[PDB]
């Protein structure tokens, strides 16, 4: 009958569709774990807790000269202790070798922030009293804009910072 | 009237339903001056003349979130799942918890509502620490929401005085989805309600000095993934029980519907990781956990795409449809209570595609806080489950009050419905696009007009929507209020039952219901999960608190 | 067969392809 034969091939339909469904969802996790295991891995921040003092950040440590920020780490490899603060970045402007990997380190002496350099995937909350830790390489010379892509105050829509890469 | 004498929840219902759409008109009046914004054309020293209490962009942005996601998503939900349970059991609430669970939720609204206008925590509906807004906010906020833990008991008090006049029958369809839907809930809440008890309310009433705002996000974003499938299944509810009738069709299947429901019980709490993809000391592996688990709570959603569609191709090969695409036509076009939920069901179309891109862990990267995530969620919740909201207006409203809907109100919310829909989707357009060109969220970029030049043509979508939004808006309140300042009443329609629909059934249909129905097995299952998944990052963050000063930044 | 609802699905999966497929494009493309 209609409504019988209709139920048992809807049925049969919507078997086939959710195996379908599973297949693919599979594809997905098979193709993100594939990201997991390269470079583009960087920019996942670390795991481990690294815990300051937002109130003396600006007073004591790798955060408190801005002009010395920039700290050869490896061979081709430098690190950049980065602040984000209401409303700016510092040191202002990053200066960094092409073709070197950069490990920033980016905390906040008061609210979170965001740090987003754009044309790349460096995307990262930036808390107040954390470290946050990611990797990259610029492949182009050239500069590059930060926004702060977390509501941070009044201030939020003008907090810019840039990159400078250094051919 | 006798009617409220036989039947006390209705007014009860009504009370919560007008609440909430108050709250909805309220909400979206900041709507088309946001989109305005994202077209780089600044209305703001506008709205101000108009209403001038607004200090700033980011105060309307904090009643816009909280007014429309918050309040209108939870006092729907309680109308809705409440109301319909009780309707198909034939069976009274207790009407004493109704009424209080209603006061709560007034109560609440009207002390978070209080700093909100004074300008006092403009902090947005998220409210990370250490941004510190007043006190009565937090308080606010927090007797709203434990309202629904009143509503929970009433559910589960008729379920359980159902049971035992019925002993060996199997739970009613509708009051299955509302119980696992309210056990979910239960479990999903205890995020926020702990992170509000244990950090924001002793620290704002300045009883501790900092918060550990990891903690905070952790413990919130707990609550904050399943918080919107809680806005959601309410309308899920409408659109696999009654939309079919309004269609002219049947429902394909009881034990699919089920188990649908089922999986959102399961998997809408365990996923939260997915809004702290960028988030510091956080583990990688517990990030990538969580990632496949946000694509398994997926499974539901493309579950329930197959089941409705093939409930909408049947109804309309009943009305006369043939072939690949004449079914589609056959369906009541006429109707607003059909055209709304289905329009938003297009739309989540695009919308649900984009949720799964947002899943993908390292995708991640190139859309967080970007526009594309407003542009995502508009689809969601702004179109499904409002349209869905306003479509019940047409059945619901009727059978609570007794006010006919003329020929004439119907045909402007047939217009209403359709303008709401083409401008979310206008303004998808202009918001995905704008996040794939990296501008950035929560921002008043009008206010930096040089500053994103490459979006312009993103930028004139946003415009156009935030006017016919604006046009939408407008016909929606004159039309709500000519059914509710209508004198004209006919007690027998308040007398008729919901338009609930009827089932196809299947002999697969018995063994598979008594399954799903070990439902004191199905919630420990769902308990389990979340211990697993928050359990061990929580120990290593409470291991660890490093609480910091809070800041006022505007 | 519910030749009507499969097409609806077979636009659901084609979205959720562009969609997925175009973003991972870019993220290769940043990277
Ligand atoms: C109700 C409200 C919402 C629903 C539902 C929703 C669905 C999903 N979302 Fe989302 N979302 C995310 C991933 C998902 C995934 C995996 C799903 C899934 O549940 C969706 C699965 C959906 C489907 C598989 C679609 C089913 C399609 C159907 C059902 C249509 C059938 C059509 C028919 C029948 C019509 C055709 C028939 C005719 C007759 C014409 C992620 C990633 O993990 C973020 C973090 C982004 C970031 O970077 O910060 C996020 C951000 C948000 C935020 C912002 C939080 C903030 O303020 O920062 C909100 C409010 C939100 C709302 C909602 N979202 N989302
Ligand atoms: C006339 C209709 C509406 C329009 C024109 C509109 C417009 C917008 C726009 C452009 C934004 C982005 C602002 C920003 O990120 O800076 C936004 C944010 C938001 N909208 Fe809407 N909206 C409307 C209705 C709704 C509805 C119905 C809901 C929920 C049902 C909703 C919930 C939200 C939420 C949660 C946010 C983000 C809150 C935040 O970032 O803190 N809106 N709205
Ligand atoms: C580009 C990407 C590819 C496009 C995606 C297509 C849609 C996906 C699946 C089709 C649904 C499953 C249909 C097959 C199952 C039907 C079946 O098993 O039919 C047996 C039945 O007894 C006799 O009607
Ligand atoms: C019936 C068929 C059944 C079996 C078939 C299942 C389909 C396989 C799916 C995906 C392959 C994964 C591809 C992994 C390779 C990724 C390489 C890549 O894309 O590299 C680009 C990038 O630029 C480099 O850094
Ligand atoms: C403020 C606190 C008072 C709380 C309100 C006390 C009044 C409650 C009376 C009640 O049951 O009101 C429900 C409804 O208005 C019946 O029509
Ligand atoms: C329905 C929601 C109302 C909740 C109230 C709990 C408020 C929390 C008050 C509990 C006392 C906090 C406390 O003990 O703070 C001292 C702390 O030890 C300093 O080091
Ligand atoms: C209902 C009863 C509410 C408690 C009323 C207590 C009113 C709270 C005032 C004390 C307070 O929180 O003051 C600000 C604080 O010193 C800096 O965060
Ligand atoms: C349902 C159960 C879910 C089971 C599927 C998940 C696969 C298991 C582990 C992935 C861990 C990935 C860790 C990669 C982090 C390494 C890295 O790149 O760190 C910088
Ligand atoms: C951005 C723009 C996206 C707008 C696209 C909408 C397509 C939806 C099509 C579904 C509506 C069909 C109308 C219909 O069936 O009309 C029948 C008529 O009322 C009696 O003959
Ligand atoms: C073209 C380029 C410019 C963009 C469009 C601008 C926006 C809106 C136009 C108004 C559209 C209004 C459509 C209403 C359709 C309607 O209500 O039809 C009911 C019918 O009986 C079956 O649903
Ligand atoms: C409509 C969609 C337009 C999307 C335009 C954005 C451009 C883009 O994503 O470019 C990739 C990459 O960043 C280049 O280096
Ligand atoms: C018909 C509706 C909209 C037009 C389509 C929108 C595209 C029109 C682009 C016009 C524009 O303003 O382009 C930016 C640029 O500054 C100029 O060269
Ligand atoms: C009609 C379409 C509505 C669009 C009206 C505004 C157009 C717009 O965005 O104009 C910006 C322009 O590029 C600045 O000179
Ligand atoms: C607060 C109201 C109580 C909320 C807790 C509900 C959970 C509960 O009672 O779980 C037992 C279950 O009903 C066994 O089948
Ligand atoms: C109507 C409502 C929905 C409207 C939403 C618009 C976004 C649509 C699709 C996402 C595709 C991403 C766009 C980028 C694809 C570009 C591509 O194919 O390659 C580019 C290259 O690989 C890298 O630079
Ligand atoms: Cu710093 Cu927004
Ligand atoms: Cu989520």
């Amino acid at each position: 009958v209609d409504e019988h034969k209709a139920h048992k091939a809807i049925l049969a339909y919507e078997k086939g569709w959710l195996a379908f469904s599973l297949a693919m969802l599979f594809v997905f996790i098979a193709l993100i774990a594939y990201t997991l295991a390269t470079h583009t891995a960087g920019v996942i921040p670390a795991g481990k807790l690294e815990r300051v003092d937002p109130t003396t950040v600006r007073q004591e440590g790798p955060w408190a000269d801005p002009a010395q920020a920039v700290v050869q780490t490896g061979p081709n490899q430098y690190t950049v202790y980065v602040l984000a603060f209401a409303f700016g970045y510092q040191p202002n402007p990053i200066e960094v070798p092409q073709g070197a990997e950069i490990v920033f380190k980016i905390t906040s002496p008061d609210v979170i922030h965001g740090f987003h350099v754009e044309g790349t995937n460096i995307n990262v909350e930036v808390l107040p009293g954390e470290v946050s830790t990611v990797r990259y390489t610029f492949k182009r010379p050239g500069e590059y804009r930060i926004i702060c892509n977390q509501y941070c105050g009044l201030g939020h829509q003008n907090m810019f910072g840039t990159i400078v890469v250094k051919e | 009237s006798r009617v409220y004498e036989a039947y006390p929840e209705k007014k009860a219902t009504l009370y919560f339903l007008v609440l909430g759409f108050l709250a909805l008109i309220v909400g979206s009046l900041f709507g088309p001056f946001q989109a305005l914004n994202y077209g780089n054309v600044d209305a703001y020293p506008l709205l101000k003349r108009l209403l001038p209490f607004v200090q700033s962009y980011y105060q309307g942005l904090t009643l816009h979130g909280v007014l429309n996601a918050i309040v209108f998503t939870q006092l729907f939900a309680q109308a809705i799942m409440v109301y319909l349970p009780a309707r198909e059991l034939n069976m009274r609430p207790n009407m004493g918890l109704m009424w209080l669970s209603w006061w709560m939720a007034f109560i609440g609204l009207v002390v978070a509502a209080l700093p909100l206008l004074a300008n006092e925590a403009t902090v947005l509906y998220t409210f990370y620490p250490p941004l510190k807004g007043h006190w009565a906010f937090y308080l606010g906020a927090s007797v709203f929401v434990l309202s629904t833990w009143v509503s929970i008991y009433i559910v589960l008090d008729l379920w359980r005085r159902w049971k035992a006049a019925n002993p060996g029958k199997v739970t009613p369809l509708v009051t299955y989805m509302a119980v696992v839907f309210w056990l979910m809930w239960f479990l999903a809440s205890l995020g926020l309600v702990l992170e509000a008890v244990l950090f924001l309310l002793p620290w704002s009433f300045g009883l501790v000095e900092g918060v550990d705002p990891l903690v905070a996000r952790t413990l919130f974003w707990w609550t904050g993934h399943p918080i919107v499938y809680f806005w959601l299944l309410p309308a899920y509810a409408i659109i696999y029980t009654i939309l079919p009738k309004q269609a002219g069709g049947k429902l394909v299947s009881d034990p699919m519907a089920r188990l649908a429901f089922l999986l959102f019980l399961l998997l809408s709490t365990p996923v939260g990781f997915h809004h702290q993809f960028a988030d510091p000391g956080i583990d990688p592996t517990w990030k990538m956990i969580h990632s496949v688990l946000t694509l398994f709570v997926a499974v539901p959603s493309l579950m329930t795409a197959f089941t409705v569609a093939a409930s909408l191709e049947f109804a309309g090969r009943l009305r006369g449809g043939r072939g690949l695409f004449g079914w589609i036509r056959a369906l009541p076009w006429d109707n607003p209570a059909f055209v709304a939920p289905v329009l938003g069901l297009l739309g989540f179309i695009p919308g649900g595609a984009g949720g799964i891109v947002n899943a993908s862990f390292t995708l991640d990267y190139v859309v967080h806080n970007t526009a594309w995530v407003p542009g995502h969620f508009h689809l969601q919740v702004a179109s499904l489950v409002t349209l869905t909201a306003m479509g019940s207006l047409y059945w619901l409203l009727p059978n609570l009050t007794g006010k006919p809907i003329s020929d004439a109100q119907r045909r402007l919310g047939l217009a209403v419905v359709w303008l709401w829909f083409l401008g979310m989707m206008i303004m998808a357009v202009g918001l995905h696009w704008a996040g794939l060109l990296n501008v950035p969220r929560r921002a008043y970029i009008a206010q930096v007009p040089d500053a994103y030049p490459h979006a312009a043509v993103p930028m004139v979508f946003n415009v156009l929507a935030g006017i016919v939004l604006l046009v939408a808006l407008l016909l929606f309140i004159y039309g709500l209020f000519s059914v509710l300042l209508s004198r004209e009443r006919k007690p027998e329609l308040a007398e008729a039952p919901l338009p609930f629909a009827e089932v196809i059934s299947g002999p697969e249909d018995r063994r598979l219901v008594l399954a799903m129905d070990r439902i004191g097995f199905w919630f420990a299952v769902a308990a389990i999960l979340v211990v697993l998944a928050y359990g061990p990052t929580l120990v290593q963050l409470f291991g660890h608190l490093n609480p910091v000063p809070g800041w006022r930044l505007w | 067969k519910p030749k009507g609802a499969l097409a609806v699905i077979l636009v659901l999966t084609l979205t959720i392809l562009v969609f997925w497929l175009g973003v991972y494009a870019v993220f290769f493309a940043r990277g």
